[PDB]
């Protein structure tokens, strides 16, 4: 019944340096200047953040890429098996069906 | 005697010896010695290192520090010798664990009244307290009241100041509020009868200090500082939370510099607006500053734009 005590040791250890580091001398009697120049050379900085287009293709093109990894999870499963001949003609199928998409994408990208 | 302009680098003439400075009151005096210019001989007790931010104000050769215990006497009696002023603002808070805390406001402001009234200084100078009274309040309040009767004995003619409670920049008195964020605000005690007192401004008592120092004759003449517009209510504990929405101690931490579950809880709300003939800080003037102006600047938390200051108080009565 150890997985789950395998781990609840490891963060409890992990949380136990945390605060021992932070938070105790967080509390020690230095004159500790409150004011606004914790921030570092990026002064004021008067702005919201704004959009970036070619960062954000980047995160829903590798959502697309990720999926069909775990189609192609299986195949060392998928060796000891019956007739073969259809599992090595689909397994072939979904990493072209993977590669086309890259090739009409691969047509315009942008400086990613 | 004196020369040229006073911006800095002249002489001025005084040379005084400033005691403590190294709190929110001593501190800030120093600043205004070090512009006008002057051998402010400060000496310290146990700090290198935490008194390190005091030398840019002297010039070159204007400040000079030395070490000193406070019970012996050679060792005040060493500093003391070539001198025209010489003001004491020692002490503290509460009593500690090595000390007595006594006749640390009774033998030790004598022991620097001690061969160094003999010795030819003049202008020797004092402070006190609106609230120091020898009736039953308090084992700090009262036996500052000692520091007034039994080191009064010495010296006849001191002009020991009597200044108002004080808010300022980096100061406790009203730090100690805003600083409960904590399981609740609990006031004191869940009642606004006698709130508030006259927080004067930090810079006032600086500079009626500084225009004293060559006033000329105001010796045993004792002054009490006046505070802002006007009173204050209990109205003071919400202002806090209104626009607030909400030194060489030790290595890690020092384990005992407490909020003290003790007469500190009391040992502010005893008012006693004293006497209001004593002369006390307009007539060494020239100083008045209100509160609602300078309560932007020490509040600050975790908003750090957004005020939209509108709070106020009316003066309240009896004003
Ligand atoms: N007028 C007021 O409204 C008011 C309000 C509160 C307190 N006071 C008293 O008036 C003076 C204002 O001082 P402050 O506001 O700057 O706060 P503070 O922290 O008391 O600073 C005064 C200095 O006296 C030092 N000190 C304490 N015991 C000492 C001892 N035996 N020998 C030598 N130095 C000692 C302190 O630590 P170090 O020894 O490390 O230097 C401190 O640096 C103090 O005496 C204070 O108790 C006045």
């Amino acid at each position: 019944m150890n997985l789950m005590l395998a781990l609840l040791t490891n963060f409890t250890l992990a949380t136990l340096l945390v605060i021992i580091a932070f938070w105790l001398p967080q509390l020690n009697v230095y004159s500790e200047k409150t004011s606004p120049y914790e921030c570092g050379f990026d002064p004021m900085g008067s702005a919201r953040l704004p959009f970036s287009m070619k960062f954000f293709l980047v995160a829903i093109t590798f959502l697309l890429f990720d999926l069909e990894i775990a189609l192609l999870l299986p195949l060392p499963w998928a060796s000891q098996t019956a007739n073969l001949n259809t599992m090595l003609t689909m397994a072939l199928f979904l990493i072209i069906l993977l590669a086309v998409s890259l090739a009409y994408e691969w047509t315009q990208k942008g400086l990613e | 005697i004196p020369h040229g302009k006073g911006g800095r680098s002249s002489v001025s003439g005084i040379v005084a010896t400033v005691f403590g400075a190294t709190g929110f009151l001593g501190r800030y005096v120093v600043n205004h010695l070090g512009r006008m210019g002057s051998q402010v001989i400060v000496p310290h007790r146990c700090e290198p290192y935490d008194t390190m931010h005091l030398r840019p104000m002297g010039d070159l050769g204007q400040i000079i520090f030395m070490d000193w215990n406070g019970r012996d006497k050679d060792s005040i009696r060493r500093a003391v010798e070539h001198s025209s002023v010489v003001i004491n603002l020692v002490g503290r808070e509460w009593e500690t664990q090595n000390f007595d805390f006594e006749d640390v406001f009774v033998k030790i402001p004598q022991a620097i009244a001690q061969v160094s009234k003999e010795a030819g200084v003049e202008k020797f100078i004092h402070i006190s307290h609106l609230n120091a009274d020898i009736k039953s309040s308090s084992k700090y309040l009262r036996s500052k009241a000692v520091g007034e009767k039994e080191v009064r004995e010495t010296f006849p003619e001191a002009t020991i100041i009597k200044p108002a409670e004080i808010f300022g920049r980096e100061d406790r008195f009203l730090n100690y509020f805003a600083n409960i964020r904590w399981f609740g605000g609990v006031p004191l005690i869940s009642l606004g009868k006698k709130t508030v007192k006259q927080p004067v401004y930090i810079v006032d008592v600086t500079k009626g200090i500084i225009n004293a120092i060559k006033d000329p004759d105001a010796r045993g003449k004792t002054f009490a500082f006046v505070g802002p517009s006007r009173y204050l209510l209990f109205d003071l504990v919400q202002y806090v939370f209104a626009v607030a929405h909400r030194i060489g101690r030790l290595f890690e931490i020092s384990p005992f510099e407490p909020w003290t579950t003790r007469d500190k809880v009391e040992r502010i709300h005893t008012t006693d607006k004293i006497l209001p003939h004593l002369p006390g800080l307009e007539d060494l003037g020239v100083e008045a500053t209100p509160l609602e102006l300078k309560a932007i600047e020490v509040l600050r938390r975790h908003r750090t734009y957004r005020w939209l200051s509108s709070e106020i108080e009316d003066v309240q009565p009896a004003k």
